[PDB]
């Protein structure tokens, strides 16, 4: 016999530490473009391959490239714990996505590139460039070890 | 035998009881919907006249001391100590105690101090009856038992109130809960049942302000044949702009007046006619379900939970204002006054105890207690004292 | 709770975990708590004795005396910062992961937020101390201060190394001539009895109460302190065992490098000190320090929650000398 | 023991309850709300009303002395000093008292003068009670506390107050606030609560004369 | 009530100290607010007479001042 | 150091399991012939009983 179980561990704030609030348009930190949920040539229930942290161009596709990044996915339908978009888009489909790209205080290590490679020194200075803090040093956890 | 043979359960039955609750009321989260409720204009008035009542029996309290010559000397002491706070007073006390009626449970904290110079110079009075917040305290584990779920130990506060913009042993604090038997810790907040409701009557209120904004019954509509409309949108300099623009600020200015009035071509292209002018109305019938009698049977299943739903329109407001009175003085009368009489070790016999006694909350009726002293004195049967004398 | 869609399950308990953290410096209570107002510190030393008298010929030449010896040191403080936000999202749709149906609350969030960083105050406040006996202030990544203090005021670490292999060998009586006579030759004043205690790794601490020597001591009759058929300290998770006048403790926190140990002595004045700096906010500026600050701020425009934490203190060995390495072989 | 282990949470309790509040209620936004409010010829009734009767009752006030005969003495002094304010009256005292049922708290000052020439030459009087505007207090932190929220050190006052067209310390002052608890320095004006039916009231009202 | 908890309990305490008046707690004056609600005529006479017919009305200036 | 740049905290862990429960029946049953003609045994003349085997 096999017991079914999971865990539900993840959280949203660890790529977004802080934002700059205006006053007036609270939506000024973030942009929408229409980017490719489901893989293009996938079958019909190939869930995106796309993770909260990727960097995207302005063209709405992922970025390979230190020059070709412009902001960084935070989706709500993409966040972990609540990806149970499976299967809902076809193959392919284009969907809104939110891409933040000014006033944040992001975390380096999260950021990473289409293949998950993490940002360069020319991403870094691409992505600060918008006016965001990429701060290199959080405190991290360690949760049983028996020593520490 | 002399030995226990079970549990209270306390840890158990918190935990079936949280479960059993939608999770928007839990304990982490009441302390939110606490106050994102009150806001509500009947919430908020039910409450206030709950207080309005507390405050004035605990204002003028008494001191009732026993028969022996040592009873009366303590009952002096009493009420000098609880009179003389420093910067606190009973009704203050008692306005923060009451607040357990909004999220079933209230924690005081007694400190006492040693008296340098006046009357009693050496004894100790009661410094602060500390207020602890509930919204200041541990919204993980608030209240912690023994290994067992048996009894409590004392109660955590959280160490972000320590900052500006630990376990309190048991022994310390004075604990008053409402609404569960004594197995609950946390009781049941008077607002728990409330909360279904106040979500529907919130919901229809909103209907109601959209709804009598959006009945557009005799609004004006006006038919123009297509040609003049299209060759206005492509001759901004053309007869039928001019027109056009014309209408625009004439229909929006078209009230009712001394000259109002309406002329328009009476030309025919076929079975409808070119021109017209009509006032709209519903080609039907209208809402049926009369949405106001909906708010008042809701607002009345909210105002009862508190004693206070006669607004509608001895008693079940004023009996309803004894229970909160009778909890204070159980933890007054049993918890403070014996401990601060033993650190000044004044003991005595369980009849020989003072009491505190709270005010009465209905004030006295003139005409009827002077025709009642007559009856009662033409008959002899009132004593010649001055504690009668007093009275008037 | 719901089990698949036209199936139901009940819920039972909840478990939880977290790891140990230490408290034992702490509990010996062997720093002394100063709350300025600065950044910065004074010490000030004064060091005196005396020499010897030659003999000289009568109604000639006489001798004179030499002169004392002053000398003063400054010092800084680092700064510790924890900060952490909440959204929207954390709490959107997620239950609260207690009851059945309880929805997801701000406050059970900020009361984990207020655990984890007290208990990270703790820990690197326990790391401070620990860093602070072995002659080194403790501020990573800062080398504003790094201040080593057998350099700053001038001295050299006493080894005092032990063998464990030879089992014809006592190991106390090198830890004795070597430990006990520089303490007794550097106390600096004019005192006696000096109780000495010393901090051992497990492994040293393991290796020394099996040595043959120490059991043959205990064994022939009963005395006190049964090694053989009690345990050292009781039930304790800590360890205790006092022997020939000396009191060794486990270090459990593995702080201290495996199979090292150091030996210091206790009564001696103001050999550890601890200070504490005001916070950078306008209250507390040119204030007096507190242990730690907390602070919290919910949006006024509903949207965010934050939580904040700082704290400043430095930790200071005031005398080098009487620290030894006491390192085993094995 | 006699050793307090807590904190009221001053600091703590009023940070949560500004977020809890519509944004257009919410402290230095109220002071306007307030004077924006009592235009409504059903709100400034009520607040009309309430004055009258606190005014009459602060009118025919009396002292009660003891029974010694020290007291009798002292309570004649205090008689004088309460109805002898230079250009002050309990009336107006009471009415200026009762602002917090508008803005949830009342600030006064005590300031006290020798006499010169009188009945009780050498004593001192209370000059005026000096009401503090709430208008006219600090619009960021209007209250101080401790380097904790424990307690309260002191009100301030805006300096643009000084001006024609400052920390004053807390036991020269008189607080009288109302609807919370002890931990609530800010108190709960009566008008909140209100401030959503009025919105709703008001916005029918400009549709009846427009249909009509 | 309110502002007679602050004129009882910070100016006189105070005010008192000032002029180095110091009594003990069950001689410090205290004031009292007026009556809110007019005293009835009706009312208030017949109620004399029910408490004078019987003798428990003291013989004092303090209640002849009523009239 | 002081008046430059603050650090943050890390996240947190949950997980859940599901488990099953078995059953255990157990059951017997009595005639009359067992005990019409039957003696109680250890006992010299004594009459079968119904209870006596019920216990």
């Amino acid at each position: 016999a096999k017991a079914h179980v999971a865990t539900l561990e993840g959280n949203y704030s660890d790529i977004v530490l802080g934002r700059v609030v205006a006053f007036g348009d609270t939506g000024w930190n973030f942009k929408e473009v229409d980017m490719t949920f489901i893989a293009d040539d996938a079958d019909a229930d190939s869930k995106t391959t796309l993770f909260a942290g990727v960097l995207v161009g302005e063209d709405g596709t992922p970025a390979t490239a230190a020059a070709g990044v412009f902001g960084v996915l935070v989706d709500r339908k993409v966040l972990p714990g609540v990806d149970h978009y499976i299967g809902v888009f076809e193959p392919g489909e284009k969907v809104p996505m939110v891409l933040a790209v000014r006033g944040l205080t992001l975390n380096q290590l999260k950021l990473k590139y289409a293949d998950g490679t993490a940002i360069d020194a020319a991403g870094i200075q691409a992505l600060e460039a918008q006016g965001n803090q990429v701060t290199d040093k959080i405190v991290g956890t360690q949760f049983i070890g028996s020593v520490l | 035998r002399m030995s226990e043979q079970g549990t209270f359960a306390l840890a158990k039955v918190q935990v079936d009881s949280e479960r059993m609750k939608a999770e928007e009321i839990r304990w982490p989260h009441l302390i939110g919907t606490a106050e994102s409720m009150k806001q509500d204009a009947t919430v908020a008035t039910g409450l206030d006249m709950l207080y309005t009542f507390v405050e004035k029996a605990f204002k003028d309290f008494k001191v009732i001391p026993g028969e022996s010559e040592e009873s009366k000397k303590a009952a002096k002491f009493i009420e000098y100590c609880l009179k003389n706070m420093e910067g606190q007073t009973l009704r203050q006390f008692a306005r923060d105690a009451a607040t357990f009626n909004e999220y079933g449970l209230s924690v005081v904290e007694k400190v006492y101090t040693q008296i340098a110079v006046g009357e009693y110079v050496g004894k100790y009075k009661v410094k602060n009856l500390a207020f602890r917040p509930q919204a200041s305290l541990s919204r993980t584990n608030p209240i912690v038992y023994n290994s067992d779920g048996s009894a409590i130990v004392g109660i955590k506060q959280s160490l972000s109130a320590f900052q500006n913009y630990v376990i309190i042993p048991i022994s310390r604090v004075m604990l008053m809960n409402t609404g569960g038997s004594s197995s609950q810790a946390l009781g049941v907040s008077p607002l728990v049942g409330c909360y279904r409701a106040w979500r529907e009557k919130i919901l229809i209120e909103n209907l109601e302000v959209v709804g009598a904004t959006k009945d557009m019954g005799g609004v004006i509509e006006l038919k123009i044949p297509s040609q003049i409309l299209n060759k206005a949108a492509m001759d901004p300099s053309s007869p039928e702009a001019d027109m056009v623009r014309g209408l625009m600020s004439d229909a929006a200015n078209a009230h009712s007046g001394e000259q109002s009035f309406f002329m328009l071509p009476s030309d025919t292209k076929d079975n409808a006619p070119q021109y017209s002018m009509t006032l709209k109305g519903i080609d039907g019938m209208g809402k049926q379900y009369s949405t106001a009698q909906l708010i008042s049977d809701r607002k009345k299943s909210i105002l009862d939970r508190l004693g206070a739903g006669f607004i509608n329109v001895q008693t079940i407001h004023t009996q309803f204002v004894q229970r909160v009175n009778e909890i204070i003085l159980e933890a007054l009368n049993e918890n403070l006054l014996p401990q601060l009489l033993a650190l000044n070790d004044i003991r005595l016999p369980e009849t020989e105890m003072p009491y505190v006694k709270a005010g009465e909350i209905v004030d006295v009726d003139m005409e009827g207690f002077s025709k009642a002293i007559q009856r009662i004195g033409a008959v002899g049967y009132l004593p010649k004292t001055p504690k009668v004398i007093n009275r008037v | 709770m719901q089990n698949g869609d036209f199936q139901i399950l009940d819920y039972t308990g909840l478990i939880s975990t977290m790891p140990r953290v230490d408290t034992l410096l702490q509990s010996m209570n062997l720093f002394t708590e100063h709350f300025g107002r600065t950044t910065v510190a004074r010490i000030e030393r004064l060091d005196d004795g005396a020499g010897d008298i030659k003999a000289v010929q009568r109604g000639g030449v006489r001798q004179h005396l030499a002169n004392d010896r002053k000398k003063i040191v400054n010092l800084n403080i680092p700064f510790f910062p924890l900060d952490r936000s909440i959204d929207r999202a954390d709490i959107q749709n997620f239950r609260e992961f207690g009851t059945e149906n309880a929805p997801a609350t701000v406050d059970a969030e900020v009361q984990r937020h207020m655990a984890r960083i007290r208990r990270s105050h703790a820990i690197l406040k326990s790391k401070a101390m620990y860093a602070a006996l072995k002659g080194t202030s403790w501020s990573p990544d800062d080398p504003v201060s790094d201040y080593n203090y057998y350099d700053v005021w001038g001295a050299t670490q006493t080894t005092a190394d032990v063998d464990f292999t030879k089992l014809g060998v006592d190991p106390i009586e090198v830890l004795e001539a070597e430990a006990r006579a520089h303490i007794i030759d550097w106390a600096g004043d004019n005192g006696d009895n000096y109780e000495i205690v010393v901090l051992a790794s497990r492994q040293w601490f393991s290796a020394l109460i099996a040595h043959p020597q120490v059991t043959g001591a205990y064994s022939q009759y009963p005395s006190t302190q049964e090694i053989l058929r009690r345990r050292l300290g009781g039930n304790a998770n800590n360890r205790i065992f006092e022997h020939k006048n000396i009191l060794f403790i486990e270090d459990i926190s593995g702080n201290i490098p495996a199979g090292e140990a150091y030996i210091f002595p206790r009564g001696i004045s103001r050999m550890f000190e601890i200070y504490y700096a005001p916070s950078d906010t306008l209250r507390d500026a040119n204030q007096a320090a507190q242990e730690l600050y907390v602070f919290f701020k919910e949006s006024n425009y509903l949207r965010e929650a934050k939580i904040e934490s700082e704290t400043s203190f430095l930790t200071v060995n005031n005398r080098p000398e009487l620290v030894v390495k006491s390192t085993g072989k094995f």
